């Protein structure tokens, strides 16, 4: 969209860092996942960490899916799976309001994009993929706006 | 504005011819005679796409015009 | 789990890009169908994690098709068999 | 119960009003969002009653917002960090 929030874009850029740092020609989905947990906190980042998937848990699997090298980062654009995850966050934020996409939507989007390298990282580390999409959702509260909420006034105004 | 790519509309036409050559060559093989055809194809393809957004320079040049004459052309255009 | 996977590459050129860094100890056969090139990797002498591993790499340029392998085996169109990735490097790199 | 609350102010003048007798040993942070000011009090080294007590007072000048705290922390907009009320007494009583 190019009209995303920072938070989305940040997990994604963290993907490229893991692309070369783990040696991947194309920045795989495994790195987008790492991106979420490596930004520490953020509703996605936190979410994975809730299920018990810290950066520790993730990376052991991740390096076991594509190890070093491939430090060349041969035409580093995403993997098509990983590119799908970016498209996915956009819609995973549309449905959940958000025209400007955050971390959360990407983790939600990973789950969606469930045959991806990311997806396998989590399904290998004992955390059900849907347990993760849940986790993001239950922290993606999305409070009231265009309105306010803090109390209850009026009786007769109710029926009318 | 964007009546073509930069006039690089011919590029897409080229890339077609490649794909074909490539495709048909690989279906028969023409092993290395497919080789160079692949390389020429996807090379070209990406080049096309690079220059298809080279008249995004034509976007930053042109893409707001809603001027007197412009409108006026429309006002005569519909009737 | 699985020791044979079926990958679709968007066009041949994607397979070439890929072939040039994965060819595997996995006999592998490459079809052309719908003008897109399919690659059927068949891991022989691998373990399931080892295949998910490798399969990551493959899928840096590809995605995993839902198309049954016996559909290919009957109604497919071969381009290079047995060491399809290996051959694609021959028949495409230059 | 909790020792951190998110309170909503309808205008800046409301923020002075809270500030003008409350800090509360509670470092506290003031946001701007949809022209309302949110004030996040975060009580450190108080018990539940001491906070409920205080929270009474607070809600003379504020109301109790429905804001999920990690939503605030993320998608909000800062005006004054932790020590916001203290800062507001300068920045809105003068």
């Amino acid at each position: 969209f190019g009209r995303f929030t920072e938070r989305a874009q940040k997990v994604l850029a963290l993907a490229q860092e893991e692309a070369l740092r783990l040696g991947h020609n194309n920045i795989g989905t495994e790195h987008i996942l790492l991106g979420l947990v490596r930004e520490g906190e953020g509703i996605a980042a936190k979410a994975l960490q809730a299920l018990g998937l810290g950066s520790e848990k993730i990376q052991k699997e991740v390096e076991s899916l594509i190890g070093r090298g491939q430090e060349m980062s041969q035409t580093i654009h995403y993997t098509p799976r990983a590119k799908k995850v970016i498209e996915l966050s956009m819609d995973e934020a549309r449905k959940l309001g958000h025209s400007y996409v955050g971390t959360e939507h990407i983790l939600l989007g990973l789950i969606r994009e469930g045959e991806g390298v990311a997806a396998r990282v989590l399904n290998n580390l004992g955390v059900s993929l849907n347990k993760a999409r849940q986790q993001v959702l239950q922290l993606l509260g999305s409070n009231e706006t265009g309105s306010s909420a803090a109390g209850t006034n009026s009786n007769a105004n109710t029926p009318t | 504005s964007f009546t073509t790519p930069p006039n690089l509309k011919e590029l897409e036409q080229k890339l077609d011819e490649v794909r074909k050559e490539k495709d048909a060559a690989v279906q028969s093989q023409e092993f290395e005679k497919a080789a160079s055809l692949r390389d020429t194809e996807q090379r070209l393809r990406e080049q096309v796409e690079d220059t298809k957004k080279s008249w995004k320079e034509k976007q930053g040049q042109e893409n707001s015009e809603v001027t007197v004459d412009d409108i006026a052309m429309v006002v005569s255009s519909w009737t | 789990q699985k020791l044979q996977f079926v990958l679709r590459f968007g066009d041949f050129e994607d397979v070439i890009s890929l072939s040039k860094l994965n060819v595997n100890g996995s006999k592998t056969t490459l079809y052309s169908f719908e003008n897109r090139y399919y690659l059927y990797v068949d891991f022989c002498n691998m373990t399931d994690e080892e295949v998910e591993n490798q399969l990551s790499i493959l899928l840096e340029y590809a995605t995993e098709s839902s198309i049954s392998i016996h559909r290919l085996e009957e109604y497919g169109k071969l381009i290079i068999s047995e060491h399809a990735l290996e051959t694609i490097k021959k028949h495409f790199a230059s």
